């Protein structure tokens, strides 16, 4: 729903609007966690090659966690973009149009009669 | 003794003074002061070992206490916040009513078994304060579920004012 917006670069991975945004932490759990699942991907990858399940292909795990890490990392901060130009998107709406979005007042529990239902 | 009898009324014990028209000695006097003599005493002095002993290591406690936060009528509606301690004081102010019922039911079975045949005479204040504390309580807190809330219990004190208004018109 986001692809016909005004200033919609074609294709672009990661627009220049984004390097206004803070980057992930790089230890976070969404990083942890696909480092986990590189790991993860090396030991059954050994199991299923019928190698020793940890103390085989160290070269080959390492480069499944670093490649996991990366691609999670740049992945994520694509998905951070597009949620935070989410969001600047329905602010400036909102702002856009107030008549559709009136604040109500919200009375207090003092003039409002909720109905009372005995459980007896 | 922690307790005091502003809370917890005790009458003044009268005994009667001991009038032995036999001349057979008694052994409930024999026996007190026998037991007296070998269990009151050793008791008594390890109990004030243990006593200086709290004396040397002496501490100090508190009663916590809560301001009042302003009440649920205040609250708007969706607003979590307030509701939220507007919630926790009335859950408060609800285990210090169920204590209060049970000291007032202490204090009848108490008044019942301090008279003992004569409870139907001398336990009419007694009585009347649990009859009266338990139509408090079940104007204020009954029938409204297990899951009891300030926002029930205001729902049922506005149905019984509007019944209690409709009932003031004629
Ligand atoms: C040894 C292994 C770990 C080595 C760690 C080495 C790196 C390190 O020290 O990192 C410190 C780093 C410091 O954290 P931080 O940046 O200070 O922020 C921590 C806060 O608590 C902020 O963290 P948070 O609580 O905001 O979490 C972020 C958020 C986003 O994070 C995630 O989504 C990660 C979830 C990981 C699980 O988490 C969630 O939303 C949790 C979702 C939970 C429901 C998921 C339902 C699916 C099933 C269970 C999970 C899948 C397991 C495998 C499948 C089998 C299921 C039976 O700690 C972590 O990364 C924490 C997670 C580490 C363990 C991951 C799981 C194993
Ligand atoms: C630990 C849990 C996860 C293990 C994953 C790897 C699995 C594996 O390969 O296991 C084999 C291997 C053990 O094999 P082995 O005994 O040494 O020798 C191989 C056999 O000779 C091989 O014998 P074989 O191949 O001749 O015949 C065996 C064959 C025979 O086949 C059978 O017996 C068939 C069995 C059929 C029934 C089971 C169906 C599958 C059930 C899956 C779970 C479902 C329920 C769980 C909840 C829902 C999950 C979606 O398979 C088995 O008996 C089972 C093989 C797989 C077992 C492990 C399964 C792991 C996944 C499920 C549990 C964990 C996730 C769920 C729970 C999450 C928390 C709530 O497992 C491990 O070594 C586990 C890892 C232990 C070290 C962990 C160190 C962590 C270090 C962290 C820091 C470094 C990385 C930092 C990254 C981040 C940097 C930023
Ligand atoms: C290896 C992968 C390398 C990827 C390099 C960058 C590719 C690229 O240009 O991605 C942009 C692409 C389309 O972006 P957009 O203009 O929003 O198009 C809407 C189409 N759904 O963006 C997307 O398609 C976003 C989703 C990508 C998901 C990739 C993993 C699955």
């Amino acid at each position: 729903m986001m692809n016909g917006r005004p200033g919609h670069e074609p294709l672009k991975f990661l627009p220049d609007e984004a390097r206004s945004l803070p980057p992930p932490k790089l230890n976070d759990p969404r990083l942890v966690y696909m480092g986990l699942l590189g790991y993860c991907t090396g030991l059954m990858d050994n199991m299923l090659r019928m190698r020793p399940v940890m103390r085989a292909g160290l070269h080959r795990q390492l480069l499944f966690v670093t490649s996991f890490v990366f691609a999670g990392y740049f992945y994520l901060k694509r998905q951070n973009y597009l949620y935070a130009v989410k969001d600047h998107d329905m602010f400036g709406y909102i702002k856009l149009h107030p008549e559709d979005f009136p604040e109500k007042e919200k009375k207090t529990y003092a003039e409002i009669l909720e109905p009372f239902h005995p459980v007896r | 003794d922690s307790w005091d009898k502003d809370v917890y009324p005790e009458p003044p014990s009268r005994t009667p003074a001991p009038s032995p028209q036999t001349s057979l000695p008694n052994p409930i006097t024999y026996l007190t002061k026998a037991y007296d003599l070998v269990v009151d005493w050793p008791v008594t002095l390890v109990r004030e070992f243990i006593e200086r002993q709290h004396a040397k290591n002496r501490t100090y406690y508190y009663h916590r206490q809560y301001r009042r936060v302003p009440d649920i009528t205040e609250c708007k509606e969706g607003d979590v916040l307030c509701i939220y301690e507007a919630e926790m004081q009335w859950r408060r102010d609800f285990k210090v009513d169920q204590e209060i019922m049970n000291i007032i039911q202490e204090r009848l079975k108490a008044c019942q078994q301090r008279e003992g045949e004569n409870y139907q005479q001398n336990c009419a204040k007694e009585l009347e304060q649990f009859t009266k504390v338990t139509k408090a309580y079940q104007d204020r807190y009954l029938d409204l579920g297990a899951y009891y809330s300030a926002r029930k219990c205001l729902a049922k004190q506005k149905q019984r004012m509007l019944e209690e208004r409709k009932a003031a018109r004629q």
